[PDB]
RNA sequence: UUUUCUACAUAAGAAUAUCCACCACACGAAAGUUUUUAUGAAACUAAAAACCAAAGGAGGAUUUAGCAGUAAAUCAAGAA
């Protein structure tokens, strides 16, 4: 049911993850 | 030289320094006090000796001493007997049971709760209770033992309700409870609803000074545990789903006055519990221990040296040890070691000896 | 035979080792035992120093055992001894002082006596002579006889019981019936004895 | 967050809290004391020994000394000595 | 089982980079198929013979 | 020369099966999935059954590499049982020995 | 029946071809029928359910194995 928003991009750029 | 049966028998007047002595009980006493089950091994003991002799133990003394000072004005107090397998819990429940049948109370006894949760031939469906199942056989048997249990009080009670057994049959207020009990015995079909009705009317009428209610449920963990019995869908059913359990739960809630509930948490008959778990919160689980409220956790342990020597002497007095070398000190050291002076184990070792 | 022939059997008896000082030849003998630097087989799990264990009961236990179950066979033996015990305690309290002096309540002595009564005196071996097999009366060793007793007991109380009926029940029954000599086991013993008299002439064919 | 999701047993909003408050409500109704408060009941030392005993029982687990704590706290609470 | 537990789990998968949304037992095979080296591609297979 | 015609066949099979591995995988992705609609999956079905029959891996046999024996092979050395013994018994297989215990 | 089922390590509860008037029904289904699942391009292959519950009531002549951690019974792993 519930679809929660996880930001891949924010934590990505921040931790050198993208 | 040791003392065994030499205690003078007064279930109420039992003295702390009379520890480890066997008081005697009659046979008609056995028929009136225990119409319900007595532990099979001990039943064998009695039938074999023709004498029912029972040893006084420290937890039994303690729990009787908490039943002397009972203030019936206060809400019902919950006691719990716990211990390792074969340590004498049910005989310590029986000590109480017959002492309180001698003070003339209303005795409500369930020999094993587990029997209601497991191995049921007939499982009946009832929507009267909103999707609940009933056990005609078990209910009938319990009622038939309850009838012989207390006769005096079954005439004295006046039931106040309008009760419907069938569209063609009913019982209306002002009836002695014996009539309800036997009305449920005769008709096996509704016997469960009869047990539940007996119970809730017992709890209602327990506020008066006419009722002193000792409720003994052995293996209480069978109430909040997991159930083996199944629907035709093969899907397992909760213990909630059972009429007998649902009603026997209400009897432990301590909502009422004048009564006392003495409980025993069990292993030997259990379901889904490991064999080495004797501890109350493990057997009862989260549901059990949380819904069991503040209670008194009485520990039941193995024979100490004196208890042990007294039991051995009691067996020698009945000449139940038939081994030539069992009269030596050697034999005692060996029985002590092999049994670890555990009562059930000692009985097993002396049975074939 | 993970033991070389060098290894002697152990003597488990405690009484033997506890009270040595009164016997010369035996002092010399077990002196020669240990001082010979003699190797000893490790005492078996079955056998104990227990004051309570009867080697005959243990043998019987074993002959009852199917598969690898000691636990189950020791169960059935234990239960049978208890059952004989309680059957005689039943027969004791429904009796009168005379019969209370007579009746035996030790299940061990009952077991033993019931086996002694059931053991055959004489036996039969087939012997081939002139292309025919004659059955011939043969004297038996002690061990062979005890064996025949125990095996006959167990064979009967396995075979002839009704399937509803448990083993310690039927076995306690037959133990008590063989105590008093009226058991079917004893009838078997007699069939042997009678077959051995019928053939007594043929006792000449035996060359040993 | 569900209470069944918890790694610890917190005394606040418990079931044992409601069972105790009902037990003491009925004890006050029996003794004919008309004094009724949650602050008064739960503020006592007894219910505090019950906090400690039941939190040590649920978190630490079944034990000899922990059931001795239960023994003592429920002894004091129910007036039996 | 709660909603809290499920939210937590969803977060765990999303974080560690495992499958986010709930899938069948039958569909997970797909992931397996791309997680691995397809059988005919292993050096033990195409390079078997000298 | 591979020792036998059969071995030749097998070499070819392993080559083709190497070549089409990507196609086969990509398609059997669709095929093995519950999430996609059946209408895609039937077309994808004919798609993978279109592929050359010698490209599918189940048609491969692990054969003895020297002697071409189809079975009695030990996977680790890719050797027939017979050839394996023949090498080991002259002690040309390092760390292999007869077993006593 | 030294059995079958469930819990569970080895002290439990129940079942128990027969009850009785009447079915129903014990042990035995590894076999078949249906539906699923695994592997695979391909299911005829293996596995799990539900239904079904048959012959078998300890075996003629004749025969095999075993000398101790063996026979017997039970559990697990591997090779391809
Ligand atoms: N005379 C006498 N015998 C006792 C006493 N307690 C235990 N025994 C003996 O030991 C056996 C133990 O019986 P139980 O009371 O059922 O023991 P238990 O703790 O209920 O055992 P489980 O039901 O397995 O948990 C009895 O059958 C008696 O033979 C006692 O208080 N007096
Ligand atoms: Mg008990
Ligand atoms: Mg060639
Ligand atoms: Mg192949
Ligand atoms: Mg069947
Ligand atoms: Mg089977
Ligand atoms: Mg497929």
């Amino acid at each position: 049911a519930a679809a929660a928003a996880a930001a891949a991009a924010a934590a990505a750029a921040a931790a050198a993850a993208a | 030289r040791a003392i065994s049966r030499t205690s003078e028998d007064d279930p109420a007047k039992h003295r702390e320094q009379h520890e480890g002595q066997h008081y005697n009980i009659s046979l008609q006493e056995l028929k009136t006090v225990f119409p319900h089950g007595l532990p099979p091994r001990f039943a064998m003991q009695v039938k074999t000796f023709n004498e029912a002799c029972l040893m006084v133990r420290k937890p039994a003394l303690e729990l009787l001493h908490y039943l002397k000072n009972t203030n019936f004005a206060h809400p019902a107090v919950r006691y719990v007997l716990y211990g390792e397998k074969g340590t004498g819990k049910t005989l310590s429940l029986c000590h109480i049971l017959h002492f309180c049948a001698k003070q003339n109370w209303l005795i409500l006894h369930i020999p094993d709760a587990h029997i209601w949760v497991k191995n049921c031939r007939d499982l009946l469906q009832s929507n009267y209770n909103k999707q609940r199942f009933d056990q005609p056989l078990e209910a009938s048997t319990w009622l038939k033992n309850f009838k012989t249990a207390n006769e005096h009080f079954l005439s004295q009670i006046k039931v106040q309700e309008k009760y419907v057994w069938n569209k063609r049959e009913s019982t209306e207020k002002g009836r002695p409870l014996g009539e309800v009990v036997e009305q449920g015995i005769m008709r096996v079909r509704n016997a469960t609803d009869a047990v539940g009705i007996v119970l809730k009317e017992l709890k209602r009428q327990s506020s008066l000074g006419i009722f002193h209610l000792l409720v003994a449920v052995d293996g209480v963990n069978a109430l909040w545990g997991r159930t083996t019995l199944k629907r035709e869908d093969k899907s397992p059913i909760a213990p909630e789903e059972l009429a007998l359990i649902h009603n026997l739960r209400k009897m432990v809630k301590n909502d009422w006055q004048g009564g006392a509930i003495v409980l025993t948490v069990s292993q030997t008959g259990s379901l889904f519990k490991p064999r080495n778990a004797y501890l109350p919160q493990e057997l009862l689980g989260k549901e059990g221990f949380d819904a069991l409220d503040p209670f008194i956790p009485i520990l039941v342990s193995n024979y100490n040296p004196k208890e042990f020597e007294s039991c051995i002497q009691y067996y020698l007095e009945n000449n139940w040890l038939q081994h030539e070398k069992a009269h030596t000190e050697e034999g005692k050291k060996e029985l002590l070691f092999l049994s670890n002076r555990n009562p059930g184990q000692l009985e097993r070792l002396c049975a074939y000896l | 035979s993970r033991y070389g022939p060098e290894y002697k059997d152990p003597q488990i008896d405690k009484e033997y080792y506890r009270k040595p000082l009164a016997e010369q030849t035996e002092e010399e003998k077990y002196e020669r035992d240990f001082k010979k630097t003699q190797l000893i087989k490790a005492a078996p799990a079955t056998k104990t120093s227990s004051v309570f264990e009867d080697p005959v009961i243990s043998k019987f236990t074993n002959m009852m055992m199917k598969g690898g179950n000691k636990v189950l066979a020791r169960s059935l033996m234990t239960q049978t001894l208890e059952a004989v015990k309680r059957k005689q305690f039943a027969k004791y309290h429904a009796a009168s002082a005379e019969e209370q002096a007579t009746i035996e309540r030790n299940p061990y002595t009952i077991f033993h006596q019931a086996l002694k009564n059931c053991e055959p005196v004489i036996g039969l071996v087939p012997i081939l002579k002139g292309g025919h097999f004659y059955q011939v009366p043969v004297p038996l060793a002690d061990r062979r006889r005890r064996f025949l007793a125990m095996k006959w007991m167990i064979a009967e109380c396995r075979e002839k019981k009704h399937r509803r009926v448990l083993m310690p029940e039927k076995l306690s029954q037959e133990l008590l019936e063989a105590f008093h000599n009226q058991g079917p086991v004893i009838k078997r013993k007699h069939d042997m004895h009678k077959m051995a008299e019928a053939n007594r002439a043929l006792a000449h064919y035996r060359w040993w | 967050k569900t209470e069944a999701d918890m790694e610890e047993y917190i005394w606040e909003n418990s079931t044992s809290e409601k069972n105790i408050l009902e037990t003491l409500l009925q004890i006050k109704a029996a003794e004919k004391n008309l004094e009724l408060s949650k602050e008064e009941l739960l503020g006592t030392k007894e219910v505090e020994d019950y906090r400690k005993s039941v939190v040590s029982l649920k978190n630490e687990g079944d034990n000899e000394n922990t059931l001795s704590q239960y023994k003592e706290s429920v002894k004091r609470l129910l007036n039996l000595a | 089982l709660s909603e809290y537990a499920v939210r937590m789990s969803r977060l765990s998968a999303r974080l560690f980079g495992e499958v986010a949304r709930p899938t069948d037992s039958k569909s997970m095979k797909v992931v397996k198929l791309f997680s691995e080296q397809p059988l005919a591609k292993r050096k033990e297979t195409y390079d078997w013979y000298p | 020369y591979y020792v036998d015609w059969k071995m030749l066949r097998d070499v070819k099979r392993r080559k083709m099966a190497y070549e089409y591995a990507d196609e086969r995988l990509r398609i059997n992705s669709l095929r093995k999935n519950t999430i996609l609609p059946k209408d895609l999956q039937e077309v994808a079905d004919e798609e993978i059954a279109s592929l050359p029959r010698d490209s599918c891996p189940v048609r491969i046999r692990n054969r003895c590499v020297m002697t071409s024996r189809p079975r009695g092979v030990k996977r680790r050395w890719r050797l027939s049982r017979i050839v394996f013994r023949h090498l080991a018994d002259h002690g040309q297989l390092s760390g292999v020995q007869r077993a006593m215990w």
